Formats: C-alpha cells, structure tokens, sequence
C-alpha cells in the first residue's frame, strides 16, 4: 500500500536552518541535507560520484568537489530516485595559511578577486565553522589578491569565513591567514 | 647628514594616524598593531629626508 | 641635547614591537593600531635618551 | 474536565535555545520563556512587579531591573499560579560608551572587577544582540577596571559581550567601548 | 625636536670657515682659534634650525 | 642611526677647545682659526659615536 | 772764551734713530734726546714741569704726561736756555689689559676711535718696547673701538704698538689685550 | 810710506750691528763686512770662488752658497790679502713655500730638524729681511719636520726667520709656509 517516491526539491542548509535550493557557488565540504517521501518508510542514499560528493543515512550531505553529480535515494521497498547536484560557477577551498606572497602562489593565481566574492558564500551557506569539516575552528580569515592601489602599501584585505569581520590594510605578511583558492 | 633625523622624526610621526601602520591578524581574525608603515608611506619619509638633507647642504653652504 | 634624536629612534624602535602599542577598538570590537605607546614603555625611553645625554655630556667633557 | 494549572519550572532561554532554570547573573533585559500546562488551554502571563520584569503574551520574560519578582499566569478558564524570580548576585547593565577614566566614574566604581565576569554572563545567556533590547546590535565592547599592572600601561582589557572577542591592553582612551556597570 | 640637530650640523659647518670664528690673542699679539662663532652667525643659525623645525612640523602634518 | 648626531655634537663640541683645531698661517706669519680639526682628536670622535651607535642597538633591543 | 749756548731744535727719538721735530702725537713714556752747544762744555738738564715730563743727565727725555713744558739746558759756564715741549692733540696710555666691554670702561669711553690712530704713533714713535718703561716687553695689542658692524659679531679689531700687527674681528672677551686709553 | 795691510778677522754682521767672527751656521745670503787698513788707502775687494760667496765695494758680504772660500783684499798701492771663510755644519735655504707634505719633498726629506735650529740662525745673523735678498719681506714661516706625536694629529709646528715667532700644532697644509731646507 505504499506512496511513490520522491527526493524534495528544496534543500536543508546545514549552515544556517535556511531551507531553499543549492546555491550557484559553493563552499566546499558544506553541508545541506536531503528529504525523501513515501513508499516504505525507510530511506537509503548514495551518491553517484564520491569525489564530488558525499552523504550519510539521514541526507546530510558534504560537497567535496567541482563538477555535477547525482544523489540516488532509495526506500526500503525497493523504490529509488536520483537528485541530480550541478557545478556551480567556482567552488572556495581552503588550503594552507600563509603570506598573501606565497597565498596567491598556493592557490595558482586564483585568489578571490574581490571581496564581493566571499560574502557571498558567508551570504549563502553561513559560518563555515557549522560544517563538520570546520567547527572546531573559530577563525578563518582570507587573501583577497590586493589591488595595485593596497599593492604599493604592499598589503591586501581579508574577510573570515566564520566571522565576516571585514579587514582592510593587512600586512602582506601576516601569520594566521588561510590561503583560499578558487575553483 | 641632517636627513638622519628628520627620518626618524617622520618615521615615528606616522605611527600617530593608524591609516600608515600595516596590520596584522591574530588567533581569531583580530587586527592588531603589526609594527609597520604601508610601503608607500615609509617610502614618502624616506624620499623627504633626502630631500631635507640636499637642504641644509644646498643651503649649509652660506659660506 | 643629543638625547632629542635617542628619544626619536627608540621611539621608533618600539613600534616595532606590538606589546608596546595601546589598542583601539572599532565599529565591530576588532583591535586595530591606537598609535601610542604604552606609558611605560614611553616612560622608559623618554628616562632613557635624558641619560644618554648625560653620557654625551658627562664624557663630551674631554677636556 | 480541565486539569491542574501550572508553570514548569525550567525556563526557556531565548538566547540560546538552552533549557534549563534562571541563572543566578543576569544580563539585564536578557530574556527567557515560561511554559504553563493543564487547565483551559488559553494562558495569561503578568508579572507582580514591573520594573524589575516583564512578559509578553507567550511567555517570553524580559529581566529589566535587579530584585525579585513573580509571574502570574492564568488560564482562561480562571486558573492562576505563580513563579518567582529570585534577585541574582549582580546583572549587568549596560550604560553609554566611553574612556575607562569615566567608565570607571559613569558606573559609580562598579565596573567589571574581571574578565571572569561577563564571561559567565555570556556562558550563560549567551550573545547579548540576541534579546529585542540589543539584536539591532552586532558590537558591545566593555571595560574591565584595568589592574595596577596595565594601569601603570595606562590601558586596560575588554570583553564583547556580542562576541566575546577578549582584548588585552587597550587604550583606556579608544572610542567604541561601552560602560557596562554591575548592580 | 628636529632643530636640534639642524643646529649641530651648522655650528659644525660653521666652524669650517674661519671668517664666522671669533679670535684670540696669546702672549705675544699674535692670533689663535678662540672656540667661537660671531654672535651673528650663531645668531642666524639658531634662526635657521627653529625655522627648519617649523618645516618638518608645518609639513610633518600630512596627516 | 644615532650615532650620526653624536657625531655632530662632539665634532662641535671639540670646536670650543682650540687644542683640537689645527692652526693656519696668513700673510705675515700671524696664528689663525684653520677651520679643522687635529687628524686624531676628529679619529676618536669618530671612534665614539660608532660606539655610541653600538649602543642604542645593542641596547634598543629591550624586545 | 766760551761760545752762545743752545739746545738743539731736531730731537733725536730714541725709538727709531730717527732725528726730527716732536710729533704732533704721543705715546707716553716715549723718549727724545735733546742737544746743547757751546759754552762751557758740561751741560745739566731739568724740565720745568716733571709730571709732564722728566729727563737725565744726557737730554733723554721721558714724556710722562699730558700739556706743554720746558726743559733747561745749563752748561757749566753759568749759561741757561729753554726748549719748549708744546702739548700734543692726544697721547696714548696704557691701562691694563682686560676685555673690551672693561676696555671701553677702563679708559671711560676713550679708546682708540680707529686703527688710523696708534698706526700713527707707530710711524711716528716706533715700537713701544723701544723705550725704558716698555722694552722688558715682547707684546702690546690694542683695542679698539668695535664698530656697530663688528658690534653685531661681538668683536673689534687690534693693533700691537710693538709691533703693529693688525688684527681684525677679535673675540671681546679675549685674554692678553692692553687697554689703551687716549687723552 | 805705507803701512802692512790686513783684513780685520772679526766681521761685521749687516743683520744685527753686532761685530765678531763668522757664525759655524749660515743663513744663505747672509752678510757680514770686511774690514781692511794700512797700505794705501783704497781697498778693493774680491772673492775666490763666486758661487759659495761674493762681496762688494766696500766689504759687504753676500753667502751664496755652502762651502769654504778666500776674500782678496787689495789695497790701491798694489798690496793684497785673504780672508778665508770656511764651510759651515749647515747652511739654511729658503725655497718655495708649500704643504709641509711636499716641503718634506722639495727640501729631499731634509728641513729642519727640530726647532732648535733656526733659532740659532736668527739669535745669530738676525731677522732674515735685513738683508738684501730679503728684507722686501715681513714675513718667512718654516716647517719643522713633525714629531710622531704632532704627526698622528696630522700637523707640525714652526719659526718665521724674520719674526721669531713660534707656532705650534699647525695644518700641514696651511698656505703661506716657505719649505726651508737644510744643506
């Protein structure tokens, strides 16, 4: 006597109660969680690629890649669908803390070009602390590739993923700053 | 020279405006004092000193 | 006296050094450079450079 | 066929999502909501004295001055009882910012006497922008009476109340500090 | 201030031209160093350095 | 550094003992204010203010 | 059989072997020699006045003071005459040494008014140390008068009488300066 | 009728009216008068060798140069006689004035040894300008070989022939320094 199965459209947002669609960018390693409904009562997923992504028996899922990928949940009487996870535009990693010299060097010339760009994951996804991956961290403060103008001063500005908390004027050489790259 | 002072004097008038100092990030995305002038700035002091030192040189000499 | 330029580079010597800096706070309770230096520390030098005046004095006086 | 009134005795704590009873600091203007059961199904909440409280239709509380004092609720069909809340050692209130020298003097010498104060504050209620009083609030710096040591520095040390955010030798000069006293 | 070396360096200036030292007699009429400058020289030296101290002031102000 | 001022401090300072200032001969055999100062006494200046130098260094490294 | 008797118009200067008349100018202490002929063939001298001026058995004449006086020549034959020693414009004297400022003072107010002053005795009289009351010395500098010009430097100039030696800008505190006076 | 002749051995010194015989140090182009008598009456005078000395009508000698040489003295009645003047230690020469650098140099590393010199000199022959060579002169000034001590101070000290005059610690590089020699 059971229900068609179906993977709810709309997202869980980890990072912030925020109930919505995926974002179009993507702080890696976040966290939203997926609903399933009718036919048994159980739920199982999987995800097509690992790499790409990841999720345990409740749908909280971890992205752990660029690209596109597919969540397949199925019921316990056999009745499974997919929710199909696509690219977004770039996708924020974070690598080793280090000088912005050297930030813009790990991260191959791909810093965040502007401060306009962060905000927005924090806008989106939230304190990058909430994240399995994160909370037991309480800063991550990021380069931001300085601008000829803060080049001459030789600095550059930040923005803490788990906090905002804008900073302009940085030593070009401060310990205790992330080297964010972007994909 | 002359200019010698007038580096120090300029060097420590700037670290009165903040706006001159480097900054410098702790354990948790807290600025603080780094202990620097902007490039720039320093550059301006040092470029002046010079400056003040081909004064009382192509003026020390009256006479 | 001599002492004015001892007075100007330990000054500046000491902005080299954070612990040395007062803070400020901002808009959102972030630390950010104050531009002064610690009452002490001030106070130390400024004790410093009048000694060392009374070197280039107390010695200046070879004959 | 109603049943027996009563307000359970843990308090709800809008600041935190913590259930448990009163703390025995206050923040002043923090606030916590009571929970009534049996009787009617309708409830009507009334504090005995004003000052020193305040309560909403909902239960939510609101601490507004140091003391004691009790809440009434009555059930619509004409069921009352009562819940004390006991005066706390000392709760904090927040004056206007400004340099420790008149930190010190605007709060009459009552000013933090540690950085092991309003911590507990914050341990407890949590971040003061989370109560209607604050919220429109994302900064609240405070003085902490600076020991001899750092008085000889002249500056003292501070705790955000928002963030905690402890900060050490600090200009007892620097705008951008409230003046938070201790009743 | 920054004077107070602009002072040193043209007293010490001075003294490379004899025509700005004072000089004195020894037992028998004949000239000697005295181990000072014509009141009028010092005199616009002194005038000089607190003008170049109203320089590195006037001008130390960039904000 | 600040030995530069210690410099000029004692190089003037020297100028008031004519015993440091070499002497120089006019028209009729007749002493005058040469202008310098004697090769070692200008030696041991020198010699000083480095050390001097060597010392708000050696000594401004109070961290 | 004895000849008229008669002191010799042209003086000899015992500063300069040089024979003329008595200068315009004088330099105290200064001395001329005087010389009879005829009668008798001893000869005794004696002045008039002795402040003014003095002389011994020989015609060596002393000046020892300003004004006019006479000098009688007596040859051993009973047979006088007179020489007239006329009053000069001013004759130099010499005070003690000491600064300036106390040289003006010394010889109130009356110091050499230029170098185109003791230049003259010099020319005229010869070198000071000529004469018994110098010669035990090697070095005489005059002041002179600082000129407003050389005022403002705080100096004057100088003139040795023996040995001319002219010196321009002097310290007016300079130790082993002679304070000549001119009435 | 005429008497022997013969030149008076005590000479007369041009320099300083003081009579006696000639100094064992020479000033170049010094001079001292001959003194001739009996046999006619006229006298003429003539020197040997003209490099090392010369002498005119009338005695007045002239030293020209370093070595011994014999003055004829022949009296107009055909009788004639020598003088002869024998080499002295060291016979001071002025050259040209310069740094005593190259005093050193043109006088080929021989000035004069120490003071004690030149003082003789003058306490024998006199002020250098009384004679002809000279005496168109006020002032001679000489370099004294600096003494290790005054060398390090970069000086040395010296005498003026014409004045006497001792200067002590003096520029070696002062101008207006005749660089005199020791032959």
């Amino acid at each position: 006597f059971f229900d068609e199965l179906k993977i709810d459209n709309k997202v869980d947002i980890i990072g912030n109660n925020v109930r919505g669609e995926l974002p179009n960018i993507w702080l890696q390693y976040g966290q939203f969680k997926l609903k399933a409904s009718g036919g048994d009562g159980t739920y199982s997923w999987y995800s097509e690629n690992t790499s790409i992504a990841t999720v345990d028996a409740s749908g909280k899922v971890t992205l752990n890649g660029k690209g596109s990928v597919v969540i397949k949940a199925t019921s316990g009487d056999k009745q499974t669908v997919s929710y199909t996870i696509k690219a977004p535009s770039y996708m924020i990693k974070v690598d080793k803390q280090a000088y912005y010299a050297d930030a813009m060097s790990i991260c191959k010339n791909l810093l965040p070009s502007t401060q306009t760009v962060l905000s927005d994951i924090y806008d989106s996804w939230g304190a990058a602390n909430k994240y399995s991956h994160y909370s037991s961290m309480n800063s991550i403060t990021a380069w931001i590739k300085q601008t000829s103008s803060e080049q001459r001063s030789g600095v550059s500005s930040t923005y803490n993923l788990i906090t905002q908390n804008p900073l302009p004027g940085v030593n070009v050489n401060t310990p205790n700053v992330y080297a964010v790259c972007v994909e | 020279a002359t200019e010698t002072a007038t580096r120090d004097q300029l060097t420590k008038e700037a670290f009165q405006n903040p706006d001159n100092q480097k900054v410098n990030i702790d354990e948790l995305g807290n600025a603080i004092p780094s202990g620097v002038l902007k490039d720039d700035v320093v550059a301006n002091i040092e470029e002046q000193a010079k400056a003040a030192g081909e004064e009382a040189k192509q003026q020390a000499i009256e006479n």
